[PDB]
RNA sequence: AGGUUGACCUCGGAUCAGGUAGGAGGACCCGCUGAACUUAAGCAUAUCAAUAAGCGGAGGAAAAGAAACCAACAGGGAUUGCCCUAGUAACGGCGAGUGAAGCGGCAACAGCUCAAAUUUGAAAGCUGGCUUCGGCCCGCGUUGUAAUUUGGAGAGGAUGCUUU
RNA sequence: UCGUGCCCCGUGUGGCGAAAGGGAAGCCGGUUAAUAUUCCGGCACCUGGAUGUGGGUUUUGCGCGGCAACGCAACUGAACGC
């Protein structure tokens, strides 16, 4: 018997899988893979904004 | 965590409300008390109603 | 009036188990044991342990409820919590990749590996535990034995190398105080180590120092709580050294030469400066210590009993009065090997201990090299 | 700015993406409590145009209210005076469910001041609103001249007096001929019209 | 006897004031004991002792509060009894500087176009 | 070490640090809810009355307030109040009755702030803690805190003088 | 000791509500102008706590006897259950 917030977040994830999702939201499930994400962050880590 | 306040809510601790001069008001000077003095080695006083 | 209930008074209220004390203080077990050792909370034994806790066994440790109440107001609890929060911030910075923020937050942690000092300051605890300098001098036996033992161990996670170096430096400062005040009285060579007895302000101080060899750390001891004892004892000995140097009117801490310590000066790396009779037994002699002889006890004893010109081999360290063995100014030579320069007295090391124990110069013919030594008697047992 | 795109997207409430988001958010808000704190506004462009800022002292509280008409609380739902020709099922509350939600949120957080509120979702049983509240005791609020008017004591419980947007809408505070009875206050105007003025030299 | 002037008490410090309060309470007790058994000038002396106790307690409290105000002169948070009373609405009122804060645009407009002093010819 | 080490999001705990609300009063004020006696021959429209009673919320005033206004003119120009408009327009079983507003004269006058823009050659903004009162930290915040703009305009240019 | 954790358990939920219900324990004699199972004298009991002495048990470690019903001044007993 899980707490209500845990049950709510799990059933919210389950409901978003159960329902039909329009393409404008469903296109976010396809992301960069590990290698391309690592190379992108390798480039972008040289260009972090200036600190205090 | 226990309380670690940045200021005391009451600046001065209160003087004790019931000291000995407030507990003992005056002895009783009636016939019953003035008999009990020699009959029972008992002294009778009028004291504060809150004192135990 | 109203009837009392069972177990609400007496030993049940008086005593508390270790689990209940830990839960009451809301500490971890290492922090609780460290705080108990630092604050002098000692285990207690009730007459009937079932009256305190029905599940207690023979290995159950009981403490005083009032002792835990006094521990509740120790300011080191907030220091523990702040250090834990700071470590969480350091972990967050390292996980986010901010190395500059991680280093800046790490420099506030006051790590023993980079300071040489304990992680948590015990200065307020020192005054609470020792109200009087006489009590400090009376616990100096345990303090000096502890720190002289941990002056010669390899670095561990509990006691880092810089902390061990600070132990050795504090011991050297105390030895320098004893040398300049001529407070050393007796010394003894046992099968376990070297016993030293001195007299400071009318208090007899006896401690044991191991022979300089590879000391074995076994698993039968609790080395981490021993390190907590080490932190408390260096915190005590620092203030003891400061008070003694101020009482004899010398500046504390003494000037310490890192180059000479690097070259191996040991006791010779310190230079004592002013602020702003058995003690002269070896005053007119010149000594030469060979390499097979125990340099630190021989130098300490000779300099405490009045010797001012002690030289040794170059491998024994920097700071010798002379290094060449063929120096004609040398009067006595300490050798322990199984070609003798004339006008020089060659004796074995036991001559020095016997002479300082009897406060007179022994006949050198009984202490000749290769001869059978006289028995070494205990100076403490009459 | 993205908030323009959010505005034109929120205008199209019957598109597939907005209907899907409204359905899943309706399920989530129905599973949550009747009044609960929202960590951030679900409609940032609407909150920003209504006056919300990402500043300490601004909070968002989400609330659901039962929709429909109002029933008079008489026993057995029957009136025993002169006949009214209608039932209690067709009585209408003169204020909005938005105003009722604002009052309930204010009673939940009585230490704050209700700035405004906005519709987020609805179903057959409930209407869902998000209410912006400002802390009058926060130093960041009190130091800002654009918002420290709400720290004055005259703005205590604007939602209980009808000083919010839905309150002004219900009170009919608009200029023109269509709002003759209510533009300056209905009962005040009635008293002004029904008072009798007698001067000294009449 | 039993009449202690406040001018003498304002020069004393804490412990002798506590002492004198001790004796004043003492002969308050014993002159109550002789009050219940006899009459005379004791009935005025008990009133004098009561007023002396009130004066001593007042002086002790005033000096303690003055010392506490001196201690809390330079701190951010004060005890609630040492804080100014005013009224609840006055305490919840906006401060003068927060009420006098203006925006940068308003500051520029007031800087360059303030209310001028002028006269009109007749 | 990767079954590990963490970053976020959401939801909780604490006699945590600092605050805030309740109740009274309620003549006047802002809303909600809401009669009947009475007057209509009686009486379910109506009148009393969008009143009394009941409920919630402020202040020395409250409220309203700088037009999605009035007008139809040679155009007036935020709100409020008085006089007038005017017992007029208009509404009303079987009629008892009900009933404004524009203009006009006066009292008093006062104007403004955001969202919708990229500062992007530098979050320039702010709460809290400690202070040696110089500042330094923990943070909030880019899902947007400062400067600028609000339709009366403004943004970009050109131009030459004025203002603090 | 990878020292900053791990293990066990389920039953829920607080308060008020009886001077006649349930309930730990006081009797006698005397005594006052007026109180008394409350005062005085004698003789007791109950509840809770700490810790002694005597006695008991134990080298067959946590008693002995009676066929039995059971007896005797003692005579270990946590969690969890009946």
């Amino acid at each position: 018997k899980w707490p209500e917030y845990i049950r709510l977040q799990r059933q919210k994830k389950i409901l978003r899988m159960r329902l039909k999702v329009p393409p404008a939201i469903a296109q976010f499930q396809y992301t960069l893979d590990k290698n391309l994400a690592a190379q992108a962050f390798k480039l972008l880590n040289k260009y972090r904004p200036e600190t205090k | 965590l226990s309380r670690a306040p940045k200021y005391p809510r009451k600046s001065i601790p209160h003087e004790p409300r019931l000291d000995e001069h407030k507990i003992i008001i005056h002895p009783l000077n009636t016939e019953g008390a003035l008999k009990k003095i020699e009959e029972q080695n008992t002294l009778v006083f009028i004291v504060d109603v809150k004192a135990n | 009036g109203k009837a009392k209930k069972k177990g609400k008074s007496g030993a049940a209220r008086n005593y508390m188990t270790r689990t209940q004390a830990v839960k009451k203080l809301q500490l971890s077990l290492p922090d609780f044991r460290k705080l108990c050792i630092w604050k002098g909370i000692y285990p207690r034994e009730p007459r009937d342990r079932r009256k305190v806790n029905k599940s207690a066994t023979a290995s159950t440790t009981f403490y005083y409820t009032k002792d835990i109440q006094y521990l509740l107001h120790e300011p080191l609890l907030q220091k523990f919590r702040e250090q834990k929060a700071l470590e969480k911030k350091i972990s967050r910075a390292l996980g986010r990749g901010d190395v500059s923020n991680a280093a800046r937050l790490e420099r506030n942690a006051n790590l023993p590996e980079k300071t040489g000092k304990p992680r948590y300051t015990l200065n307020h605890i020192i005054r609470e535990r020792y109200p009087t300098f006489q009590d400090a001098l009376r616990d100096l036996d345990d303090c000096l034995s502890m720190l002289f033992l941990f002056a010669n161990l390899p670095s561990t996670t509990a006691v880092p190398a810089k902390m061990i170096a600070r132990c050795e430096r504090l011991c050297h400062e105390f030895q320098h105080y004893l040398i300049v005040t001529h407070s050393l009285r007796k010394s003894f060579l046992s099968i376990k180590g070297i016993y030293y007895q001195a007299n400071i302000q009318g208090e007899d101080i006896l401690w044991l120092v191991p022979y300089k060899f590879n000391q074995r750390i076994v698993g039968d001891v609790d080395f981490r709580i021993m390190g907590t004892f080490v932190e408390f004892y260096m915190t005590l000995l620092g203030f003891v050294n400061y008070r003694l140097y101020t009482s004899i009117g010398l500046k504390y801490p003494p000037k310490f030469d890192q180059v000479k310590d690097d070259q191996g000066a040991e006791l010779a790396a310190f230079s004592l400066e002013g602020l702003n009779d058995p003690s002269q037994l070896f005053a007119n002699f010149t000594f030469f210590l060979s390499r097979e002889t125990p340099r630190q006890p021989l130098e300490f004893i000779l300099r405490a009993f009045g010797c001012k010109r002690i030289g040794w081999d170059a491998v024994l360290g920097e700071g010798a009065f002379t290094t060449d063995e063929s120096d004609p100014r040398i009067t006595h030579q300490i050798i322990d090997r199984p070609g003798r320069y004339p006008g020089r007295i060659y004796v074995q090391p036991q001559w020095v201990w016997d002479s300082i124990n009897d406060e007179e110069l022994k006949p050198p013919e009984l202490y000749a090299p290769g001869a059978q030594l006289p028995p070494h008697l205990s100076p403490f047992v009459k | 700015g993205a908030l323009k795109y959010l505005e034109e997207l929120s205008k199209k409430k019957q598109s597939d993406v907005v209907r899907f988001l409204l359905r899943v958010r309706c399920w989530e808000y129905r599973q949550l409590n009747v009044i609960h704190r929202a960590s951030r506004p679900s409609r940032p462009d609407k909150a920003r145009r209504l006056g919300y800022k990402a500043k300490q002292g601004y909070v968002i509280y989400r609330v659901r209210v039962r929709r429909g008409g109002r029933k008079r609380p008489v026993p057995k739902g029957a009136t025993y005076g002169k006949p009214t020709n209608q039932g209690v099922n067709q009585l209408k509350y003169q204020r909005s469910l938005r105003a009722t939600a604002e009052e309930r949120v204010g009673r939940r957080c009585s230490n704050l001041r209700v700035l405004n509120s906005y519709w987020v979702n609805q179903d057959s049983t409930y209407k869902y609103y998000e209410v912006i509240l400002v802390d009058p005791n926060h130093k960041a609020i009190r130091r800002d001249p654009r918002i420290n008017w709400i720290c004055n004591p005259v703005h205590k419980h604007r939602e209980c007096r009808g000083l919010t947007s839905t309150g002004k809408k219900s009170r009919g505070l608009n200029k023109g001929h269509r709002f003759n009875k209510t533009r300056a206050g209905r009962r005040k105007t009635w008293k002004r019209h029904n008072t009798l003025s007698l001067w000294r030299y009449r | 006897n039993g009449k202690v002037k406040a001018g003498q008490l304002w020069s004393k410090n804490k412990e002798e004031l506590t002492k004198i309060l001790g004796e004043l309470k003492t002969e308050l007790s014993q002159l109550r004991i002789q009050k219940i058994s006899s009459s005379g000038a004791k009935l005025n002396k008990i009133h004098d002792l009561r007023k002396s106790i009130a004066r001593v307690l007042t002086v002790i409290n005033a000096k303690q509060r003055a010392q506490l105000r001196l201690f809390y002169k330079n701190k951010k948070y004060l005890p609630l009894d040492l804080r100014p009373k005013l009224t609840r609405a006055l305490r919840r009122r906006l401060s003068k500087e927060d009420a006098s804060r203006v925006l940068e645009k308003t500051k520029k407009r007031l800087t360059h176009f303030p209310q001028r002093k002028y006269a009109v010819k007749a």
